[PDB]
């Protein structure tokens, strides 16, 4: 179940982006509107 | 894969609600946390039928819960098994019914309601099937029985061919908190009658009495009456959760115990309840469990059961155990005193095994009773009416929200019409 | 899980029980037929653990 | 979030509000500054950063009791301009408060409760604060509550009323001021509890052994009786019983809103001696007639209806229990068409004990509130006094020529005539 | 960035300050007030619950069957005149297993 579970949620559709595999984003967040990203 | 879904109504069915997830969360092994931490195969093999399956292997129970002041959501959320329940399900209003049947009716039920039947229509539409709707509120009350009630009329008006099983608890002759009960209650069944496919009836006398002659309980609590509520909900779903020599889903005690649309009132109680003086000398028998079942004693309703016969019956038996003795037993006890069953309905009782019992008993049995008897306590209710109705009494407040004096007749006509069937079978 | 017997061996970890590089244990992820898998099991939605 | 705005006026309003605020500092452990050291929000709102006002206005036209709150110990409690003062008094007349001197003085109420109103989230009802014996609470209460009726409708309103004595008196104008306030709070006041002088000098001689009360003393127990009846809003109880929920549960009748008042148990400080009282015994306590909080034997009327404010650590079964063996006694009487009129509302906070208070710490404690028939002797002992002096058309000069008409007088008194008639019909058995 | 950083500190702050007296009643024992049992042992399952109270609950269960075996003892003892059975020569020793 665990196994499963794990390749289920790492799963990616394109194959050609897994290169990255071997900071969180806007769009998580969906607040913070003046705080994306920060100073120096 | 087919499940039912809760719903909780008002400060009564937030707590008993509450209790009813205590037990059938430690008997799915879910933590107070949220991930499954059980020590048997059998529980994750049906969690669909009460819980979702969330990110990070998190389960949140399918529970509605609905009411009209936050008191109780700062009391639920606040408990233990309390965080698993979803936010999005905790719909609240803010006025509070305040013990009024016509407010939670008309007034600012109607303003909530869309807003209840919207998170009904998310839980219900998720899923591929349903085997029905589980509700626990009150009747004397007037957050979960003005409110439930038209949830039901809506819900039963949208979803007409599924199950409707309902934990209402009734207005008590011993012990009475509130001053308005006949009129909420009489009010509640007139609209429950034609809707609610079956009706399971609770009271806190039947409870106090159960914790205080046969639990032996000192200082029975509110705890220890929903505990007793929550072994039993969770017995009527015995065979949905788990496999057994007889299956029985809610439509199979709905087809065994209402020979007509309108007898839908059952009788309950829970079979193996003792003290811990006397746990070591009690051998835990199909015969004991029997004997205890068909005792007026065990039963979670106002009716005395020998007062009269029990039309329909259903036993609910949880544990590993052989059938010969559990038809023989039931066979026993429609021969040995055959004037406390109908006669023209041969095999009054109808039996189901589960091969999983609950947590910490090795057998255990859950009785529901389609009874003449229960004829009674709807007297009282509207003995209790027409003494503050050919008066007027209270009256103002519920012409207040909108509603004439009118359709309380039907509400008397009703129960009435109700008890008067009732009779014509006990003779 | 049953307990172990009295003087147990105290089993060393699978990974470098069974001789897993560093490599391997790196990128268990990003192989093509590891990601074929993956993308199977999402198709057999709740049949996967069948 | 369930917030309640009190508003007292007259003399008795003040002295009480200032014993009552009290004891609502120290429940939720408010310093008399104002800084503590979420149930706060019934009755205190946060301003800024630690400083809590009081939700409640206090008014009087005369001076001489504001300003002893504005250099007592209470200074910084309340806000400024929150107190409203008067350059001259009522002087024991209903027809200065109500119209020449109470109509200058009331806008500026209004102005105080509007901004009250919209401070809070969800405003839950009132608790107005008076005495009807004097022209203050009388005439500026009578007006305040004919405004506040209309600006805010259908917002219920608790009316704790100081009527006068059968026996002890302390001006000539007593039933006056009296029946002529009755008449605007029948229509006008949601529930109006009935409290008496002497009554609660009864109570703090027999009870509290404290040989000479003073009108501190009373105010301190009657603040009891206050916070007892709020005290499921501000903490969790077993069975919570809101402001909305009472009045739909006690009132039977829309002119039936007459209720008594009773606080069961009462100890002094060394009359206790390190003892408890069980549940059913102060439930007997509770409906001792002694025990009540005006001049009325219910023996003589039937319960209308019951309220039980239960506080402390007290179990759902035995509360059950003592309602079932006060039924079964004889001696209390209920009305014929009410088979079940109690209530069971179940805080799990036991009252606090003031600092130098007369009253002994409780584990348990009871808050009596019932509609009896009983009040109709109230009501006609009041009658009995004003038509000895109405028919002479004694100490009617001052009150016919500020204002006041002299033919609204008969107005009010065939109300009361009405009022006593229904009491006798409705708990006349069918 | 400071205007948005503190106005967003202040509101999970507020939030995160809910969840932890939430969590804090949860783990005191004041949230659900209502749902305890009393004499903290499962009322259907008669088998001790996992707290201090449970534990407690079964210190005072060997303490009263101390106090039992302490009266047994004495029954026994002032039952039994001679340090020997009457109808076979025995010994005489209070029967424990
Ligand atoms: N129980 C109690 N009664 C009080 C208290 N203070 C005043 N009274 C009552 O009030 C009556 C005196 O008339 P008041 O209502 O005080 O007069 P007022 O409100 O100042 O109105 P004006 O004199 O016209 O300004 C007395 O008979 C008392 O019964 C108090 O602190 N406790
Ligand atoms: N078994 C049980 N009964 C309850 C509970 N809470 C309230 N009751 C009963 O319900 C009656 C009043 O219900 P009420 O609080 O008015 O329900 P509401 O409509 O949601 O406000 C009382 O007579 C109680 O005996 C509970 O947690 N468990
Ligand atoms: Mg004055």
């Amino acid at each position: 179940r665990a196994f499963v579970q794990k390749l289920t949620e790492t799963g990616v559709a394109n194959p050609r982006m897994l290169h990255s595999a071997p900071a969180t984003g806007a769009l998580t967040r969906f607040g913070e509107g003046g705080s994306l990203t920060a100073p120096d | 894969m087919r499940e039912i879904v809760h719903i909780q109504g008002g400060q009564c069915g937030n707590q008993i609600g509450a209790k009813f997830w205590e037990v059938v969360s430690d008997e799915h092994g879910i933590d107070p946390t949220g991930t499954y931490h059980g020590d048997s195969d059998l529980q994750l093999e049906r969690i669909n039928v009460y819980f979702n399956e969330a990110t990070g292997g998190r389960y949140v129970p399918r529970a509605i819960l609905m009411d009209l002041e936050p008191g109780t959501m700062d009391s639920v959320r606040s408990g233990p098994y309390g965080q698993i329940f979803r936010p999005d399900n905790f719909v609240f209003g803010q006025t509070g019914a305040g013990n009024n049947w016509a407010k939670g009716h008309y007034t600012e039920g109607a303003e909530l309601i869309d807003s209840v039947l919207d998170v009904v229509r998310k839980e219900a539409e998720s899923c591929d099937c349903l085997q029905g709707f589980q509700v626990c509120h009150s009747l004397g009350g007037g957050t979960g029985s003005g409110m439930g009630t038209l949830l039901i009329s809506k819900i039963r008006e949208e979803y007409p061919d599924r199950m409707m099983l309902t934990f209402s608890v009734v207005p008590s002759p011993k012990v009475s908190d509130t001053v308005v009960e006949p009129y909420n209650a009489t009010l509640s069944v007139h609209q429950l009658v034609e809707n609610a496919d079956e009706c399971m009836v609770l009271d806190n006398e039947a409870l106090y009495d159960i914790c205080f002659r046969t639990l032996k309980l000192t200082t029975p609590t509110f705890g220890d009456l929903n505990h007793l509520i929550s072994a039993v909900m969770s017995g009527i779903t015995c065979c949905l959760r788990f496999p057994g020599q007889l299956n029985a889903d809610l439509r199979k005690l709905a087809v065994n115990l209402i020979p007509f649309p309108r007898l839908h009132f059952f009788m309950v109680g829970f079979t193996p309840l003792t003290s811990r003086g006397s746990q070591q000398y009690r051998a835990l028998t199909v015969p004991e469990l029997t004997q205890q079942m068909w005792d007026a004693k065990n039963m979670m309703c106002a009716a005395d059961p020998r007062h009269g016969r029990y039309l329909t019956a259903s036993a609910l038996f949880r544990g590993r155990m052989s059938t010969k003795e559990v038809d023989e037993q039931m066979l026993n006890v429609q021969n040995k005193n055959s004037s406390y069953f109908v006669e023209w309905i041969p095999n009054n009782v109808k039996s189901s095994v589960c091969d999983i019992p609950p947590k910490g008993l090795k057998m255990s049995a859950t009785f529901i009773g389609n009874s003449t008897a229960i004829q009674e306590m709807f007297k009282r209710v509207s003995e209790q009416f027409t003494a503050m109705f050919r008066r007027k009494a209270f009256l103002h407040w519920y012409t207040g929200e909108g509603m004439d004096e009118m359709e309380f007749t039907e509400a008397e006509s009703n129960m009435n019409d109700l008890v008067s069937e009732y009779q014509q079978y006990q003779d | 899980q049953p307990q172990q017997p009295d003087g147990a061996p105290a089993t060393v970890p699978l990974a470098q029980s069974l001789g897993l590089t560093q490599d391997e244990v790196a990128g268990a992820l990003s192989h093509p037929m590891v990601h074929e898998l993956a993308r199977s099991l999402y198709g057999k939605a709740s049949g996967a653990t069948s | 979030m369930r917030e309640v705005i009190s508003i007292h006026i007259g003399q008795a309003g003040i002295q009480v509000g200032n014993a009552c605020w009290e004891l609502y500092c120290l429940e939720h452990g408010i310093q008399p500054d104002g800084q503590m050291p979420d149930a706060f929000n019934t009755f205190f709102s946060e301003t800024g950063a630690g400083k809590h006002v009081p939700r409640c206005i206090f008014l009087d036209l005369e001076p001489t009791v504001v300003d002893e709150v504005r250099t007592g110990t209470y200074r910084q409690l309340f806000h400024p301009e929150q107190l409203i003062s008067g350059k001259e008094d009522a002087a024991n007349n209903f027809a200065r408060g109500h119209y020449t001197i109470g109509k200058e003085i009331v806008d500026l109420a209004l102005d105080r409760i509007r901004k009250l109103a919209d401070n809070c989230t969800g405003l839950q009802g009132f608790l107005v604060f008076n005495a009807v014996g004097g022209g203050t609470g009388s005439g500026l209460g009578s007006l305040l509550l004919e405004r506040l009726s209309v600006d805010y409708g259908k917002k219920s309103k608790l009316g704790f009323t100081v009527y006068p004595s059968p026996q002890v008196s302390t001006a000539v104008v007593e039933p006056y001021n009296s029946v002529l306030s009755t008449h605007s709070l029948l229509e006008h006041t949601d529930v109006a509890v009935m409290l008496d002088n002497e009554a609660i000098y009864d109570i703090c001689r027999r009870s509290l052994d404290i040989e000479r009360p003073t009108y501190t003393n009373l105010n301190r127990l009657i603040a009891q009786v206050i916070s007892s009846l709020t005290a499921s809003l501000r903490f969790d109880g077993a069975l919570n019983v809101d402001i909305t929920e009472f009045q739909t549960n006690l009132v039977p009748y829309p002119r039936i809103h007459f209720m008594l008042s009773s606080y069961a148990p009462i100890i002094s400080a060394e009359k206790a001696y390190h003892e408890q009282l069980s549940v059913a015994e102060i439930t007997n306590a509770a409906f001792e007639p002694a025990s009540m909080m005006v001049k009325c034997d219910p023996r003589h009327g039937k319960y209308m209806a019951c309220c039980l404010m239960y506080r402390g650590d007290v179990v759902p079964k035995d509360v059950n229990a003592s309602v079932a063996t006060i039924k079964t006694k004889r001696t209390i009487q209920f009305v014929d068409w009410c088979p079940t009129g109690f209530k069971c509302g179940i805080n799990y906070q036991p009252p606090t004990v003031v600092p130098g208070g007369d009253l002994a710490k409780v584990q348990r404690a009871v808050c009596m509130i019932s509609n009896s028939t009983a009040i109709g002797e109230i009501f006609s002992r009041l009658d009995h006094k004003f038509d000895l002096m109405y028919a002479k058309r004694a100490f009617v000069h001052w009150y016919v020529g500020e204002g006041m008409e002299e033919g609204e007088f008969s107005e009010a008194r065939e109300d009361l005539a009405a009022l006593e008639k229904d009491f006798e019909e409705v708990g006349a058995e069918s | 960035y400071h205007r948005e950083r503190s106005n967003w500190e202040t509101q999970a702050q507020a939030a995160a300050r809910e969840a932890a007296r939430l969590e804090a009643s949860r783990t005191t024992g004041t949230g659900a007030k209502r749902n305890q049992g009393s004499e903290s042992y499962n009322i259907i399952s008669l088998n001790y619950n996992n707290s201090s109270g449970g534990q407690q609950l079964a210190a005072k269960d060997t303490a009263v069957k101390e106090a039992r075996q302490a009266r047994a003892v004495n029954l026994y003892s002032k039952s039994h005149s001679v340090s020997h059975n009457i109808i076979t020569g025995e010994p005489i020793k209070f029967p424990t297993a």
